[PDB]
């Protein structure tokens, strides 16, 4: 939480946890649906993953707006000091 | 000195060393605390028996009520503290550091 | 022989015992529950027959299932039936713990509380009088005096 | 000497019985059964009616502690003082039960 | 074609209760595996949750949707609360049923029904 490269590879090392994403495809700028080809309710336990990794809540309205870690990483950066 | 008396001491000592390293719980420490108590009425009584020391047999009497009485002001702080973190752990009396 | 007639001896002994000191549990369900207290009652008066009245089950040695046992609680059923030390009896009473009874087609009844539980004596009737109730308390007494454990243990 | 004696044999007649209420039904080969109330997994909360129940028969149980020796004192020459004490004690043991009245403290059970 | 709503408007606020629901019965899982005793893992029971929610998935009417959201909550107050018992969270993994046949050569073979 300290600095925007911890939070961001924080976010890839949950993103590589999760099985159904490939972590050869996964990158920083990699869109859910049309790219890694999830459902969306993978991308919700994605959210929920984050929420159990960042130690915070995340809302609906603005969980439907991260698409990609790249936002995911600028919303917790948004929402923290850094 | 003496034998009997020794091991009253002994036990005296014994339930002194297992009140002077906590384990985990107060109620450990309580119970060796009332463990020197008990040993000091035994202690007390073979030494007023002994000497046929009339007027001091009501002394251990009165070295139980006290005593006892001082065991249920130890038990009702124990529940205080065990009402405040749900556990009676001396870790948790830990926030007079600073 | 010898040991034949001292593990008959012996069978007779604890089938004595085991029979003439029966502790139900009932499960007041339905309206058998009712007929169940009129065979306590003192006109029929299970407890002369060493039946005594509203025994708890963890220690009850016969489980009477007095009246209709639905969906909603059957493993209530089974739970209490395995909370029981064996040797464990169970008396159905009534057509809707025997077979469903008057809410056989229903959605929400276990057709027969043999679906649930091991049942050793099916007490027919709508209700069954405590008569013959009572009638199904004997006749389980009879099918424990006619045990042969220690007979069978002895023969194994 | 007979008190210790008793004492062993009642000790050893109890033992005895639990020992064969526990080793006789354990000659059976019954069955092993499995799948282990109105709590399921529930822990305990405290409740602090019982413990100032069990504080409050401690205290008087102390009073009563002294209040013990008094058929040997009522044969003592001093009858003055051994009586105005001994109500003294009973008066003692009865202000403490006021106290423990009007503040509230045998409340919901009574 | 005017009809009363039951809580949304559109299918917006819907999926947004159903995605709610579904995060409820996401952190509901575990402590279901746990309390309940039960034999199955937790990602098998969120299999289950997961099929459970893409069962119904093909529904276009908000109204529909807002009564399986609630009767989705209704489960799970009667799973959170110990209101079910062992076997009623186990009637939805069907394991002591025989899998049915799905071709059409083994359901030949066994019966008249398609
Ligand atoms: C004074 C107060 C009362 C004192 C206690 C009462 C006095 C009599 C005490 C002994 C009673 C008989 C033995 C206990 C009851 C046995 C019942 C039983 O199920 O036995 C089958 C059992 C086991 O039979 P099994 O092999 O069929 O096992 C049944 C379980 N299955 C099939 C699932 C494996 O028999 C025994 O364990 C033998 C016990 C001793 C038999 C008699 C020897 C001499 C005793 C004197
Ligand atoms: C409040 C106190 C009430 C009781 C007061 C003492 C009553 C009594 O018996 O006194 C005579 C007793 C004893 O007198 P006595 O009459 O028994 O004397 C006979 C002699 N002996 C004892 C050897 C048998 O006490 C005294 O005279 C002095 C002790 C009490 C002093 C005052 C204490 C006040 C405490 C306030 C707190
Ligand atoms: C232990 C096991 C317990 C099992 C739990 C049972 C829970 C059952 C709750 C049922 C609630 C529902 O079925 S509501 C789902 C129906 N929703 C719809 O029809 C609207 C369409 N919804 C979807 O497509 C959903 O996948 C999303 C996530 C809202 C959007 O995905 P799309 O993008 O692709
Ligand atoms: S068998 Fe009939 S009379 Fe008896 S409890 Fe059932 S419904 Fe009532």
């Amino acid at each position: 939480p300290l600095t925007l490269e911890g939070i961001k590879d924080r976010v890839l090392y949950v993103l590589k946890l999760y099985d159904k994403i490939d972590p050869e495809k996964l990158s920083v700028n990699s869109h859910f649906m049309k790219d890694l080809g999830l459902d969306s309710l993978d991308q919700v336990e994605i959210i929920m993953a984050m929420e159990d990794e960042f130690g915070f809540e995340i809302p609906d309205i603005d969980a439907e707006k991260l698409m990609c870690p790249q936002e995911i990483v600028d919303y917790i950066a948004d929402k923290k000091d850094v | 000195m003496s034998l009997v008396y020794m091991n009253i001491m002994m036990a005296f000592t014994v339930s002194l060393t297992g009140l002077l390293m906590y384990r985990s719980h107060l109620m450990s420490s309580l119970l060796c605390l009332e463990g020197m108590m008990l040993s000091l009425f035994i202690l007390a009584t073979l030494m007023i028996l002994n000497s046929h020391f009339t007027l001091a047999s009501m002394m251990p009497i009165i070295l139980l009520v006290f005593a006892a009485c001082e065991a249920a002001l130890g038990l009702s702080l124990l529940v205080m503290v065990s009402n405040t973190y749900g556990t009676d752990y001396v870790q948790n009396l830990n926030l007079l550091q600073c | 022989s010898r040991g034949e007639y001292v593990v008959a001896k012996l069978d007779d002994l604890i089938n004595w015992a085991r029979r003439s000191s029966l502790w139900p549990m009932t499960f007041g369900l339905a309206c058998c529950a009712v007929e169940m207290m009129h065979m306590a009652a003192p006109r029929y008066d299970m407890d002369r027959f060493g039946v005594v009245f509203r025994a708890s089950p963890r220690q009850s040695d016969v489980m009477i299932v007095a009246g209709t046992l639905t969906n909603k609680m059957a493993p209530a059923l089974r739970k209490v039936y395995d909370q029981m030390p064996e040797p464990r009896y169970v008396v159905s009473m009534g057509s809707c713990a025997n077979g469903g009874g008057y809410y056989h087609y229903s959605y929400s009844v276990v057709r027969g509380c043999d679906r649930i539980v091991p049942v050793d004596i099916y007490v027919p009737g709508c209700p069954p009088t405590a008569e013959a109730l009572l009638y199904g308390i004997l006749q389980l007494q009879k099918k424990i005096k006619r045990e042969k454990r220690l007979r069978i243990w002895y023969r194994r | 000497m007979n008190l210790m004696i008793t004492l062993l044999t009642n000790f050893t007649l109890a033992t005895l019985l639990v020992t064969i209420a526990f080793w006789l039904p354990q000659l059976n080969v019954y069955s092993e059964k499995t799948s282990p109330d109105p709590m399921g997994s529930a822990r305990l909360p405290f409740s602090m009616k019982f413990f100032l129940v069990a504080i409050t028969f401690l205290l008087f149980d102390l009073e009563i502690a002294l209040l013990l020796p008094l058929p040997w004192a009522s044969q003592t020459t001093n009858l003055n003082t051994m009586l105005t004490m001994a109500l003294l004690l009973i008066f003692l043991l009865a202000v403490s039960l006021a106290y423990e009245w009007t503040q509230k403290g045998l409340e919901w059970t009574e | 074609t005017s009809v009363k709503p039951i809580f949304s408007r559109d299918m917006n606020e819907a999926k947004r209760r159903v995605r709610e629901l579904y995060r409820a019965w996401y952190r509901e899982v575990p402590n279901t595996v746990h309390l309940f005793q039960l034999d199955i893992s937790v990602k098998q029971g969120r299999d289950k949750v997961r099929e459970m929610f893409k069962k119904n998935a093909h529904v276009t009417d908000p109204r529909v949707v807002d009564l399986l959201v609630i009767k989705g909550k209704m489960e799970l107050e009667e799973t959170i609360n110990v209101w079910k018992q062992r076997t009623h969270v186990m009637r939805f993994f069907h394991e002591t049923e025989a899998p049915r046949p799905k071709d059409f050569l083994s359901k030949f073979y066994v019966g008249h029904d398609p």
